[PDB]
């Protein structure tokens, strides 16, 4: 946590995490193309 | 977005469209960083050759959309703005220098399967994912060529591009606050952001922790996918202290 959430507000936490994604491991149709980007 | 494809549902769940109330026309993307901040670019909301000095009361934010046109009843959510924040040496005369700008929401803005907010980098973040080669993300509701415009969210990957490559690509001064990506002629993909898709956010994902981090707005470029050309995009990291200051002090 680094913004404080009383004047962020709520969310930091649990960001970049996708409810119907990463939440429900289900990987979307092109983000393995960012992960091999890193093996190279 | 050029030589992109249709977003699948829930994708991209922190993109925000900015809306103008009258007359009815979509201005830019932006992106949700928490319930009640959204992130754009300066430019979609100051920019004084074509106009754009919009206060608080022009606009409006929708989110949680996949359509371009449709209103997306007990899906989309629309706030109104309390304040706008553009940074304060944004500079439109010369080259978009941090386009960069700050909207906070009248009233959050409850979460849902479509509607979730991006983080944010940290500096181990920033130093391990912004590489040259590395993939991102784009997304938005901009033209689909130079000029038209998608029926529903597109997205594209592409990679970041080496400084001098992106400063040999352009006369237009280029800073450290603006990375840019795209493919080169050398390696046949496709792939850009266009007008339209200002704002929007170019994100990609940690291997560490699985999560999406915005690295970039969509701000500038010249024409759109040309060859030997490459987009231009805010650099987020580099102007984190802003964003703090901002949010902590308001
Ligand atoms: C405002 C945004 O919709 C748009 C994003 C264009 C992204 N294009 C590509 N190929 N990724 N930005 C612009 O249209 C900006 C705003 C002002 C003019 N502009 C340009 O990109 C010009 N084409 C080039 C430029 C002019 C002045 C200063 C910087 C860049
Ligand atoms: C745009 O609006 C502000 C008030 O919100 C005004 O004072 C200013 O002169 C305008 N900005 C520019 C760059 O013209
Ligand atoms: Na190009």
């Amino acid at each position: 946590t680094f913004f404080n959430p009383r004047t962020f507000g709520s969310g930091e936490a649990d960001c970049g995490l996708r409810p119907l994604f990463e939440k429900k491991s289900l990987e979307d149709k092109t983000e393995r193309e960012l992960l091999e980007s890193y093996i190279d | 977005i050029v030589e992109g494809s249709d977003a699948e549902i829930g994708m991209s769940p922190w993109q925000v469209m900015l809306f103008r109330k009258s007359p009815q026309e979509l201005l830019c993307g932006a992106s949700l960083i928490s319930d009640r901040w959204v992130l754009t670019a300066a430019h979609c909301l100051l920019y004084p050759p074509w106009d754009k000095n919009f206060t608080e009361n022009d606009l409006l934010v929708r989110i949680g959309k996949h359509s371009r046109t449709r209103y997306e009843r007990n899906i989309e959510k629309i706030s109104m703005l309390e304040k706008i924040y553009i940074h304060p040496r944004y500079n439109w005369r010369e080259n978009l220098d941090r386009d960069i700008a700050l909207m906070k929401l009248k009233k959050p803005v409850a979460f849902s399967d479509y509607i979730h907010p991006v983080c944010l980098p940290d500096r181990e973040t920033a130093a391990s994912l912004l590489q040259a080669g590395y993939k991102g993300r784009v997304t938005g509701w901009g033209n689909l060529k130079e000029t038209g415009q998608p029926s529903v969210l597109q997205v594209v990957n592409l990679p970041i591009v080496e400084r001098p490559v992106c400063k040999d690509s352009t006369r237009i001064r280029i800073t450290d606050n603006m990375f840019c990506a795209g493919y080169k002629p050398d390696e046949g993909k496709r792939g850009d952001a266009c007008e339209g898709d200002t704002g929007g956010p170019f994100v990609m994902k940690s291997p560490f922790n699985n999560r999406w981090y915005q690295m970039g707005i969509v701000s500038w470029g010249e024409g759109c996918d040309r060859d030997g050309k490459y987009g231009f995009y805010t650099h987020v990291f580099r102007l984190k202290k802003w964003i703090q200051k901002v949010i902590d002090q308001f």
